[PDB]
RNA sequence: CUCGAUGUCGGCUCGUCGCAUCCUGGGGCUGGAGUCGGUCCCAAGGGUUGGGCUGUUCGCCCAUUAAAGCGGCACGCGAGCUGGGUUCAGAACGUCGUGAGACAGUUCGGUCCCUAUCCGCUGCGCGCGGAGGAAUCUUGAGAAGGGCUGUCUUUAGUACGAGAGGACCGAGACGGACUGACCUCUGGUGUGCCAGUUGUUCUGCCAAGAGCAUGGCUGGUUGGCUACGUCGGGUUGUGAUAACCGCUGAAAGCAUCUAAGCGGGAAGCACGCUUCAAGAUAAGGGUUCCCACAGGAGUGUUCCUGGUAAGGUCCCCGAGAGAUGAUCGGGUUGAUAGGCCAGACGUGGACGCAUCGUAAGGUGUGGAGCUGACUGGUACUAAUAGACCGAGGACUUUCA
RNA sequence: GUAGCGAAAUUCCUUGUCGGGUAAGUUCCGACCUGCACGAAUGGAGUAACGAUUUCCCUACUGUCUCCACCAUGAACUCGG
RNA sequence: CCCUAAACCGACACUGGUGGAUAGGUAGAGUAUACCGAGGCGAUCGAGUGAAUCGUGGUGAAGGAACUCGGCAAAAUGCCC
RNA sequence: GUCCGAACCCACUUCAGUUGAAAAUGGAGGGGAUGAGUUGUGGAUAGGGGUGAAAGGCCAAUCAAACACCGUGAUAGCUGG
């Protein structure tokens, strides 16, 4: 229901810039590639207004013959990647459309989306901050445990939903309301003030702010 | 970082000598003070002559942590000993001498009366 | 913790039924003069030679 | 070079700095060496390091490379035919074959060899 | 990446002058007073040149009062009007760590070329 | 009920639920100038501090806070921890007993095990199905998370009040706590890197080094991991409501918030935000690709074998992934890793030589040498070579 | 029931009362005596020295803690026995 | 023939117990400790892998007992003149 | 029956172990260490007895009366079958 401008782009690494008012902000550099309208979908045909962009660098190698054909259809290069954007303008957007980091301005809050680093199966102590017990004292081979899981007879159970130990990482996060600090579009390289999800190198998608801003 | 228990000496002439944090005001379950944060101190030991004795429950505004204090243009400040500077419950001092360098944090629209007799604002 | 129970066998099998192993695969030495059987990405035990029919080279002297 | 992440050889990292250092001193002496997968692999850029800076012959590079090693035949070894073997050579001056696997303990085998045609 | 630094080519200056850990440094601060700005001089001994492209950053020790006061910049922080160098310490570390602990004749660094 | 054992106080950890609400939200009546209160209706979304004393629960006190709620869950939680108390054998004191001994009197000391089978729960796979076999992108039935709050500025010294005093309803800024991601900054780490150095043994010796002593010990320290670090978040709202305030209006010629109906009305309810999600066997939808194979039995073809297409897996090189499976990338049409070359970071001036000093050593040659993770190049090495799986016009019925 | 001692390893009431120490002290330390239920070889009251005894305090010191992070290892985990 | 032990006493080829003699070098007060000698060993399942977690060590910003029944454990102190 | 401290003897704290390496130990500290010391060999004291710097401690890995055999197929208003 709601019109969203979104754009794909890669996770560069982080620097430092100074502002207007010589304030130190961190800025993400994401490599907002140009992304190409590959499908886009409509009430009519797929029954919600959303456009699939595509975005990376592929070798023909190592593209299927599905995958060609789609892209064939489309009438754009074969792309690594395809994420969809929901957005209630999708009609707007044409089929091979050229989408580029000049999408956002210089001051445009924005939402990015990736998959946060991998950890591992992590204990209490790390995936939940769980307090756990005493150095010393007595403690007995207990340091780092997750305490009670539970009461006694009544509910004679673990509850659905208790924190413990597990894989953590590897999820989608989206961290909203970064200002865009910087677009140069000639070589699609965006300045996002903050710090986004994901090791360098994963896939981002930066979409319009939400809650518009703070 | 000034928490319960840190033991601070004193920029001021008012005869304490060092106090005891027992609680950083700002709000509860607070952990640490910081450069310009009040906190409410015991005084541990005082100049025999003086108009504070020692036991005396005062508050404070710190002054010349340790540890080290962050700016907006991404330098840093640090001291060599953790200070404070004793108040008459109103924002102004309880002495009428400031001791050693002050940092400039005070100079946040709040402490004009501590950075006017600061011998040096870092 | 203990065995509270004696387990029953259709629930024993399922469990034991699952402790095996995969066959080990084998591929046909490159050297038409040996023709054996290896494992892929090592040396062939007999003619103790690596690499595809033109560039072999020796790397056990077996 | 770089570290080895996970756990060392030998059961510490003094044994495994051992193990490595006597490991390549013995593919230096013999051409060959079989010593399976993972010693090989952590030996290999180790003794690519100390061939590269036995390609060129200075008493300081010797003196060098002797700090590893320590055998000085070993070293003159190094610096009489395995380097002047590469003089051609943009590194990758060993390779590693697998073989097999230990009856024993089933530990995956491989030989470690430095390169014995010249590049020219 | 070199996209990385060559972003950072846009921050970094020009200007600066060549020193080491264990000179004396002025550093001329530029601090905000409301709607008053000012040049105020940091003099002191570096201690420490924590390096990398735009990143770089040095720590200034002063003895002011009876207390010791360090501060870091970063070496291409616009709040830095300019540096001067007056003299060029002759020491043995890359951080100069073991002053904090120094007061006094013990605390003196010897003159490059001496 | 349990004595062929249902371990008994308080704290720690982890929660969850009730509402008989401590704070925050809303409303009546007030014995409600303002400011505040005190009553008792709504309301359980979130929050509800750190210490001194005591084994304590309780309680008192100190300093805060928007507030420091009350209870249930075997007075939650010892196959999770604690053993200070209690309730073993030792001993002492008081009291009692002629005595052995006794004491909900006191005191000091005092062994507490378990490799998880089943359910439960947090994670992660394999299988089969999803009426052909695949590849990609998805809808959201439904599920989970999130929901805290202060101070100051302004409205305004306005309203009110005799004064002193001092607002509601709005606007802005800056915080505390909590929390998601993250490593640019700061801090920590550092079994790598550089450097110094003690003892000792060794490389014949000098020179230059090596082993061991916790990395022998020290001084630093990139990468990675991380918080003490820096960025973001709670919301701005919508709908139906609670108490409550109403409109029109009878029964009952009036009146009445109600009987017909309509409107307002809270942090609560459901959305909004975030996340999982078609095993949702109701197994979904879009787009794209592959195709009517072969041989037998057959009994409407049926069904079983066999080679394939699209496609995928094994194997190998790896990490942005990881206990293992899995995931992602690369596999010569190749920069996947190592090496190599250059750079950056890090250390801080190598060896040799010259010169100065009796010597330890100093200076020069020379930001030297060494050097990992980071960056850019480069096929030099290894990603050889190959196998295996995988449809068939895809069951039937009716429609068009 | 004297000397002496006393809320004591004895004091139930009880966290007695006052004083010291702490920002805050049911413990401690010195006093009071109202000794539930001290007391003179089952010794009374003291005592330098001594104590892996019990108790309180100050200092130094620290991952005990705020608040944990990271490193290496023996198990755990994968493969073979 | 073993004999501060794989052969003895412990059910074991068991991190336990077992009397006496010899016992070099350097640093050292030392028969402590470190590295070595004479001499003897590489230990009687291995190969891997940065999971949680347990054990055993290591380091730590600022604070410094706020931990806790209790400074339990650790840290600091440490030698000679 | 001095002090510090190895051997030696001990066993205060803590952690680990607790189907252990071990039916009482191991790691880290800790007490004594010329003495009422410790240790080897042989010997003496025997069950209502021993011995005990005294804990009902110890007397062949469970002692408020050892172990073995015998009276004996003890007895059990009790439990089981
Ligand atoms: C403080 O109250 N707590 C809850 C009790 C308690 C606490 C700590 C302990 O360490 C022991 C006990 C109980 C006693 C019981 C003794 C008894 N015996 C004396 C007759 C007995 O019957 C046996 C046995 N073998 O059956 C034992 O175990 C026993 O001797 C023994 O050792 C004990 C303990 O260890
Ligand atoms: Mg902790
Ligand atoms: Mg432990
Ligand atoms: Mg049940
Ligand atoms: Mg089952
Ligand atoms: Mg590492
Ligand atoms: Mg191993
Ligand atoms: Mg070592
Ligand atoms: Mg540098
Ligand atoms: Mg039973
Ligand atoms: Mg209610
Ligand atoms: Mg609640
Ligand atoms: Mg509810
Ligand atoms: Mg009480
Ligand atoms: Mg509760
Ligand atoms: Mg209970
Ligand atoms: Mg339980
Ligand atoms: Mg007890
Ligand atoms: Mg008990
Ligand atoms: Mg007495
Ligand atoms: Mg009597
Ligand atoms: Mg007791
Ligand atoms: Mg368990
Ligand atoms: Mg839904
Ligand atoms: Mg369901
Ligand atoms: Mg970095
Ligand atoms: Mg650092
Ligand atoms: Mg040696
Ligand atoms: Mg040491
Ligand atoms: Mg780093
Ligand atoms: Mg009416
Ligand atoms: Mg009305
Ligand atoms: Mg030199
Ligand atoms: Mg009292
Ligand atoms: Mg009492
Ligand atoms: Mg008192
Ligand atoms: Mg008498
Ligand atoms: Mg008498
Ligand atoms: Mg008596
Ligand atoms: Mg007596
Ligand atoms: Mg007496
Ligand atoms: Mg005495
Ligand atoms: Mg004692
Ligand atoms: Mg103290
Ligand atoms: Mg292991
Ligand atoms: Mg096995
Ligand atoms: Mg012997
Ligand atoms: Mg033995
Ligand atoms: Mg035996
Ligand atoms: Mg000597
Ligand atoms: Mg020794
Ligand atoms: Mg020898
Ligand atoms: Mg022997
Ligand atoms: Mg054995
Ligand atoms: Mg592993
Ligand atoms: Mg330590
Ligand atoms: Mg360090
Ligand atoms: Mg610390
Ligand atoms: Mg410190
Ligand atoms: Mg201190
Ligand atoms: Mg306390
Ligand atoms: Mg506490
Ligand atoms: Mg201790
Ligand atoms: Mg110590
Ligand atoms: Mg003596
Ligand atoms: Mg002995
Ligand atoms: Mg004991
Ligand atoms: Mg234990
Ligand atoms: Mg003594
Ligand atoms: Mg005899
Ligand atoms: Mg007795
Ligand atoms: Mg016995
Ligand atoms: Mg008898
Ligand atoms: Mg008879
Ligand atoms: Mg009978
Ligand atoms: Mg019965
Ligand atoms: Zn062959």
């Amino acid at each position: 229901e709601r019109t969203v401008k979104g754009v794909l782009g890669t996770k560069l690494g982080m620097t430092q810039l100074w502002d207007e008012h010589n304030r130190l902000v961190p800025v993400t550099v994401i490599q907002a590639g140009p992304c190409v309208v590959t499908q886009v979908r409509t009430p009519e045909t797929d029954g919600y207004s959303a456009v699939q962009l595509g975005y990376g660098a592929v070798k023909a190698k190592n593209v299927t013959k599905p995958e060609a054909g789609h892209f064939e259809k489309a009438g754009v290069t074969p792309r690594r990647h395809l994420v969809e954007l929901r957005t209630a303008d999708a009609s707007e957007y044409t089929l091979g459309q050229e989408i580029a980091a000049d999408v956002f301005s210089e001051s445009d809050f924005v939402d990015v989306t990736g998959t946060s680093k991998g950890k591992g199966t992590a204990g209490v102590m790390k995936r939940h901050g769980f307090g756990g017990l005493r150095a010393t004292h007595g403690v007995h081979r207990k340091h780092r445990s997750p305490g009670s899981i539970g009461g006694c007879s009544t509910p004679g159970k673990v509850i659905k939903g208790l924190r413990m130990a597990g894989r953590m990482g590897v999820e989608r996060v989206t961290v909203q309301n970064l200002q865009v600090h910087s677009v140069d579009a000639e070589r699609g390289i965006m300045l996002v003030r903050g710090a986004v999800p994901g090791p360098k190198g994963s896939l981002l998608v930066v979409r319009s702010a939400a809650k518009k801003a703070a | 970082m000034i928490q319960q228990e840190t033991r601070l000496k004193v920029a001021d002439n008012t005869g304490a000598k060092e106090l005891l944090c027992i609680r950083v005001l700002g709000g509860s379950k607070r952990r640490y003070a910081y450069l310009g944060d009040t906190i409410v101190c015991t005084v541990k030991d005082a100049i025999p002559g003086g108009n504070v004795k020692k036991g005396e429950v005062v508050k404070a505004v710190v002054v010349r942590t340790v540890k080290s204090h962050r700016r907006p243009d991404g330098s840093y400040i640090k001291f060599d000993e953790n200070a404070a500077v004793l108040l008459k419950g109103d924002g102004e001092p309880r002495g009428t001498r400031i001791f050693g360098p002050i940092a400039r944090e005070l100079r946040e629209k709040k402490f004009m009366r501590i950075v006017s007799l600061a011998p040096e604002v870092i | 913790a203990v065995p509270k129970r004696k387990m029953s066998r259709s629930n024993t099998r399922h469990r034991r039924s699952q402790w095996k192993t995969v066959a080990t695969k084998l591929v046909t030495c490159a050297n038409p003069a040996c023709g054996e059987k290896h494992l892929p990405h090592t040396a062939c035990p007999s003619c103790g030679g690596y690499g595809p029919r033109g560039d072999r080279r020796q790397v056990v002297e077996a | 070079p770089k570290p080895t992440k996970g756990p060392r050889l030998g059961g510490s990292p003094a044994h495994e700095r051992i193990i490595l250092r006597n490991l390549a001193s013995q593919l230096f002496e013999h051409g060959r060496v079989v010593t399976t997968v993972t010693k090989a692999k952590r030996v290999r850029p180790l003794a690519e390091k100390l061939i590269n800076r036995a390609k060129t012959d200075t008493v300081a590079n010797r003196r060098f490379v002797n700090r590893t090693i320590t055998d000085r035949g070993i070293v003159h070894i190094l610096f009489t035919e395995i380097g002047p073997r590469m003089e051609g050579r943009d590194g990758g001056y060993t390779r590693v074959t697998r073989i097999g696997i230990r009856k024993g303990d089933n530990a995956p085998m491989a030989v470690i060899e430095v390169i014995s045609d010249k590049v020219a | 990446s070199n996209i990385i630094d060559e972003i950072d080519k846009a921050s970094m200056r020009d200007d600066i002058p060549e020193f080491r850990p264990g000179d004396s440094v002025k550093v001329h601060v530029k601090v905000v007073e409301g709607s008053r700005t000012r040049v105020q001089v940091f003099s002191g001994i570096v201690i420490s040149r924590t390096g990398g492209g735009v990143q770089e950053s040095f720590t200034v020790r002063k003895l002011s009062f009876g207390t010791g006061v360090e501060r870091t910049f970063p070496l291409h922080s616009p709040i830095i009007d300019k540096i001067e160098v007056d003299r060029h310490g002759a020491v043995r570390r890359a951080k100069l760590y073991y002053l904090r602990g120094r007061r006094g004749k013990a605390a003196k660094i010897k003159e490059r070329g001496s």
